[PDB]
């Protein structure tokens, strides 16, 4: 994964 | 992994002024930029997100602009609540911050009242000597304080402390403490504090002779 | 009412381990990524770590990678930062922060931060302060006012609290932020400006409380004859 991608549930 | 630099590092402005803080990225971050406000002893609070979007509840006098490598934060009309430090953050390549811009209150240049304090006999009995120079209610914060022992400039033996800007008179106050061993202290006579400040046409020196106070 | 409360900061010796905690309320904690950010006087704001909503993906700043570890117990609404092999540079206020809401955006920042927890990595032992008078004199006077105060020196850890005349004196006081001495101990001054007329008929006592050492020193400040 990319660090700055959506870190939350249900992206 | 992107370096953000802000300018200026300190901004002095009056209530009602329009102020502009710029932020520069070492490489393009598109619009992935955030603006934070931080007051002393408090956490940073998000003001603007993705370059221009005001967060809920943030007054409209705040606005952010820009894209790529150049960004600006503008306050249309300064309120006393807005005097704080402002950080920009890029959030496209990890999360890095600028060094901050302290927006302080501007006032008339005020020269410092310089007081000096000899070490207490109670401290000398313990075998140490601390001399304290106090600069009171002065603006701007930048000040030079040079300790002299028998006119010999001291180096590495002093520590300075400065208050936060006062709310009432918007002035600063500063203390410098020269610490010597009792045996180094008892070797010289005149202990002096030379202060160089914008409100002073010439450097002011307050001094005492050992054993005469 | 999104709220984050950090805890677990304190004074530790270099090379030891400290685990910070962060507790969340006002939002579904299980559904959000979370961050740790720290701030020193000399390193500004520095991002430390991020952890995905489910605790899987974890990313670290190079300055802490290999030594620090981020984790979370979603059944307890708690984020953790496990610090190992602490060094002096790790002294900072550590903030926990919540990831920004899910949207069509591809890149994500943070939106709400906690109030912070202070970590102090120090090769120093708890010590009560020695309180020394800053006596008024002709060399501490200006236009009918005189300056007097107290040197609170060689104490650890922070903070100390100063009051004057048991709190009955509150105007004219400037208490300075403590400096860290190369000895590892802290020193600060507290000064007050009073009328020179009062020095003959008004007693001034600085009251220093240092809760870590359970010290309470009352030091009367007397004028000097110079």
């Amino acid at each position: 994964a990319n660090p700055n991608a959506n870190p939350n549930a249900n992206p | 992994d992107i370096q953000m630099t802000q300018s200026p590092s300190t901004l002095s402005a009056s209530v009602g002024d329009r102020v502009t803080i710029t932020c520069r990225a070492s490489q393009s971050i598109a619009s992935w930029l955030a603006w934070y406000q931080q007051k002393p002893g408090k956490a940073p609070k998000l003001l603007i997100y993705k370059a221009s979007s005001l967060e809920s509840g943030v007054p409209s006098r705040f606005s952010g602009s820009g894209s790529g490598t150049e960004f600006t934060l503008t306050i249309s009309s300064l309120h006393p609540d807005d005097f704080a430090t402002y950080f920009c953050q890029q959030f496209t390549s990890y999360w890095t911050f600028g060094q901050g811009t302290k927006v302080e209150i501007k006032r008339t240049v005020a020269a410092p009242s310089v007081f000096i304090f000899p070490p207490s006999d109670e401290q000398l009995k313990s075998g140490t000597a601390s001399v304290v120079c106090l600069l009171n209610n002065f603006y701007p914060r930048e000040a030079k304080v040079q300790w002299k022992v028998d006119n010999a400039l001291q180096s590495g033996n002093s520590q300075e402390s400065v208050t936060e800007q006062d709310s009432k008179d918007s002035t600063y106050s500063l203390s410098s403490t020269l610490t010597l061993s009792k045996a180094d202290y008892e070797k010289h006579k005149v202990y002096a504090c030379e202060v160089t400040h914008q409100g002073l046409s010439s450097p002011v020196t307050k001094s005492f002779n050992r054993g005469e106070c | 009412q999104v709220l984050l409360v950090e805890s677990g900061g304190g004074v530790v010796q270099p090379g030891t381990s400290l685990r910070l905690s962060c507790v969340a309320s006002g939002f579904s904690f299980s559904t959000y990524g979370m961050h740790w950010v720290r701030q020193s006087p000399g390193k500004g704001l520095e991002w430390v770590a991020i952890i995905w909503y489910d605790g899987g993906n974890k990313f670290y700043a190079d300055s802490v990678q290999g030594r620090f570890t981020v984790s979370r117990d979603n059944s307890k609404n708690t984020l953790y930062l496990q610090m190992n092999s602490l060094r002096a540079e790790d002294t900072a206020v550590y903030y926990c922060a919540k990831a920004y809401r899910t949207s069509l955006d591809k890149k994500y920042g943070m939106d709400v931060w906690g109030q912070g927890t202070t970590v102090t990595v120090s090769s120093a032992s708890t010590k009560g302060p020695s309180v020394f008078p800053l006596a008024p004199s002709s060399k501490s006077t200006s236009g009918g006012t005189a300056a007097l105060g107290c040197l609170v020196k060689d104490y650890f850890p922070e903070p100390v609290t100063v009051s004057w005349n048991s709190g009955a004196l509150t105007s004219g006081v400037h208490t300075f932020p403590a400096v860290l001495q190369s000895s590892g101990l802290y020193s600060l001054s507290s000064v007050v400006t009073v009328p020179s007329s009062s020095l003959g008929t008004q007693t001034y006592i600085c009251n220093v409380n240092h809760k870590p050492s359970n010290t309470k020193v009352d030091k009367k400040v007397e004028p000097k004859s110079c």
